[PDB]
């Protein structure tokens, strides 16, 4: 049947689930009002209930929110939109400062007397909203070992002009911020986003590259307004693109009826990028697979700068990432990887991480606590004997 | 309408450096009438206006 | 501080229920602001100050109130009275705190007796931070990196030790509760490798 694994095996098991369903059982017998649609346990909000909620009611109203046009000469003599409503000449009430009611604004007004009340944070969609990280994934740049060349040269565009800008004043020279990634799949471009946005210090914001694709006109457009908006008011932030190929890859125009609107929203993007009153405090991070079927107006500088291609390890960028990958796991003291990486003349980081992690999948299989030196030799062989008569290749 | 590095009249077709003076199509350029300015100062001005100091989040409020 | 009881005890402090000697409930005021030194408690503080300035007499708690506003902001560092040290060990930290908290029963004891505790109960704080090099000339300003406290017991060998990377300091920064920053480079800091806020950084080129 079984056996005792640890020496009180159910003795701490039931031991502890009875007392957990016990926890419950304390709470239906003490009574507990659950699935009220939608609020709150009374254990909380009945000391909150009192007029301590009107201290909400009374001294905070409806304030309906609207939109400002302009203002007037030596008075506010505001014009507003509420939204679809009606368009009125009101007044700030007392309780503001004539200063920061600038136009543009949405601002939250009474609904009796229709004076202003409030000034709001502007409005930014939720699709837009989304595609902002709020969070740094923990990707130290030592698991990124094998590109020297590469993390050097992003390391001199994304991060030193930012937390040293003092070279760059005491020689008088300008930093290029704008940096393409490309090379085969599989290999490190990731990696380096995920970590340069570990240090990012920075609003850094991803981008889907099809996310723009949409189903109307124009729309897509409004999508990089706001970026750029955002951009612009979050000061020394990050932006990342990836596999822009489906934005503006060419200009097919021999039977000229194929893709246009990414190709109009591309344009949106070179504007807003570069011409007429450059953007000041940004920094473009791209990355392809293919980055030979792009229009050339992209390609100047300026925009895409550096050109940053990750290759694939002759020897001994694989012994590394035997090192990165096999690091992170349980072995025997035995260790050895030169024997392995002369073993795979041509396997990316990926598959060495595949040829790890199928390490562990034997004593997984045969019911060990590790993967021993040994049974790391058994998964090599087999992801070398695999890779040998892969599918694929 | 006149140029100073060679007298040469021109009309509408003259320069405007930023030393306040006029030139030819041939001197337009500062190292054709030793330019009395300092580009770099300038430099190390414009870039210091339009370079944010990031700040690594630290010793912030009380 | 955290929001689980910075909320819950407001659920029960806003509502001061003053039919007892609200002094009380005010006394819990006080040292409800007793979290980690600043925060963004001053909406509730504040808020508690306004509705607080006619209800809640200012003649028994116009000093409690600014009180217990002022505690975490006075030099805007420097709690360390949690009987934890290095990472949970004792220290201390009763015999200066606990005779205030002793000292508040309800009443009049705000009054004479109290004024003696009351202000200088506790001062056996040992300031706040560990950001420091004291190597022999202190002059270094050795690479450091703020992160969360290490929640690690157990899982494997290679495991890490904290989570939030993402801030890297160098020099005299923030300690905060849960902390255990350890730093990278290795720049060398063989003097203790268990923090405490003075390391001495004996500075040696191991394979860097
Ligand atoms: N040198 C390396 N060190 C560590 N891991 C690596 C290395 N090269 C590749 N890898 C692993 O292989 C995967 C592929 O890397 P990455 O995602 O950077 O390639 P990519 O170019 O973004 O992929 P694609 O071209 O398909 O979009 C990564 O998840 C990474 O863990
Ligand atoms: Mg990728």
């Amino acid at each position: 049947k079984t056996y005792g694994q640890s020496t009180y095996s159910r003795q701490i098991k039931q031991v502890e689930d009875d007392i957990q369903q016990l926890l419950k059982k304390i709470n239906e017998l003490t009574g507990i009002k659950e699935s009220d649609t939608g609020l709150a346990p009374p254990a909380l909000w009945d000391l909150a209930a009192d007029k301590q909620t009107l201290q909400s009611e009374q001294p905070l109203q409806v304030a309906r929110c609207t939109k400002i046009i302009n203002a007037d000469s030596e008075d506010p003599k505001y014009i507003i939109n509420v939204k679809q409503f009606a368009k009125f000449v009101v007044d700030l009430s007392d309780q503001v400062a004539p200063t920061d009611i600038e136009e543009g604004m949405r601002v939250g007004v009474d609904r009796n007397k229709y004076q202003i009340h409030i000034p709001l944070p502007p409005k930014i969609d939720p699709t837009v909203t989304m595609m902002q990280v709020e969070e740094k994934p923990d990707v130290t740049y030592s698991d990124v070992g094998g590109c020297k060349e590469q993390i050097e040269k992003l390391r001199e565009v994304v991060e030193t002009p930012l937390l040293h800008p003092e070279r760059f004043v005491n020689l008088g020279i300008e930093p290029p911020k704008g940096v393409l990634l490309f090379g085969p799949p599989g290999t490190g471009k990731t990696l380096c986003a995920r970590a340069v946005a570990n240090r990012t210090d920075a609003c850094f914001i991803r981008v889907i590259g099809s996310e723009l694709v949409q189903k109307y006109v124009g729309e897509g457009a409004r999508m990089v307004r706001e970026l750029f908006e955002m951009a612009r008011t979050k000061k020394a932030c990050l932006i990342f693109f990836d596999e822009i190929d489906a934005i503006g890859g060419a200009r097919f125009d021999d039977g000229a009826g194929g893709d246009n609107e990414v190709q109009r929203t591309m344009l949106e993007l070179i504007n807003q990028l570069d011409g007429f009153d450059p953007r000041g405090n940004i920094k473009v991070l791209m990355a392809t697979n293919r980055p030979d079927t792009l229009d050339p107006a992209l390609m100047r500088p300026g925009r895409l700068d550096r050109k940053i291609e990750f290759s694939l390890p002759d020897l001994e960028g694989r012994t590394h990432i035997f090192k990165i990958h096999a690091r992170s796991m349980s072995v025997e003291r035995d260790i050895r990887f030169e024997l392995l990486a002369r073993l795979c003349p041509n396997s990316t980081g990926a598959e060495i991480r595949s040829v790890c992690t199928e390490a562990g999948m034997f004593a997984i299989r045969a019911r060990r606590k590790i993967a021993t030196e040994k049974d790391f030799l058994e998964a090599v062989n087999k992801v070398i004997k695999s890779y040998a008569k892969f599918s694929a290749t | 309408n006149r140029c100073f590095m060679c007298r040469k009249k021109v009309g509408l077709t003259g320069f405007d450096c930023r030393c306040g003076n006029l030139f030819c199509g041939l001197h337009r350029y500062s190292d054709k009438h030793n330019c009395p300015y300092d580009y770099k100062a300038e430099a190390a001005a414009k870039i210091r206006k339009e370079n944010p100091v990031v700040v690594a989040e630290k010793i912030q409020r009380i | 501080g955290e929001p689980t009881l910075r909320r819950a005890v407001p659920l029960a402090l806003a509502l001061i229920s003053v039919s007892n000697p609200r002094l009380n409930i005010l006394d819990t005021l006080s040292k409800f602001s007793h979290d980690a030194d600043p925060e963004v408690s001053y909406n509730s503080i504040f808020a508690m100050g306004m509705v607080g300035s006619g209800t809640n007499n200012a003649r028994l708690a116009a000093m409690l109130r600014q009180l217990a506003q002022y505690h975490a902001k006075d030099p805007n560092n420097l709690f360390m009275v949690r009987l934890a040290q290095g990472l949970t060990h004792l220290g201390k930290g009763t015999l200066t705190l606990c005779p205030y908290h002793s000292d508040r029963q309800l009443m009049s004891q705000v009054a004479v007796a109290g004024l003696l505790t009351v202000l200088v109960s506790f001062l056996d704080v040992r300031n706040i931070i560990l950001g420091k090099s004291h190597y022999v000339l202190y002059g270094l300003v050795a690479a450091m990196q703020p992160r969360m406290l290490v929640t690690f017991d157990e899982e494997l060998r290679p495991l890490p030790v904290s989570v939030r990377v993402g801030q890297a300091v160098d020099v005299v920064g923030q300690a905060g509760k849960p902390k255990t920053i350890t730093g990278f480079q290795t720049h060398t800091t063989p003097v203790l490798l268990a923090h405490g806020e003075r390391a001495e950084l004996a500075t040696e080129e191991f394979l860097p």
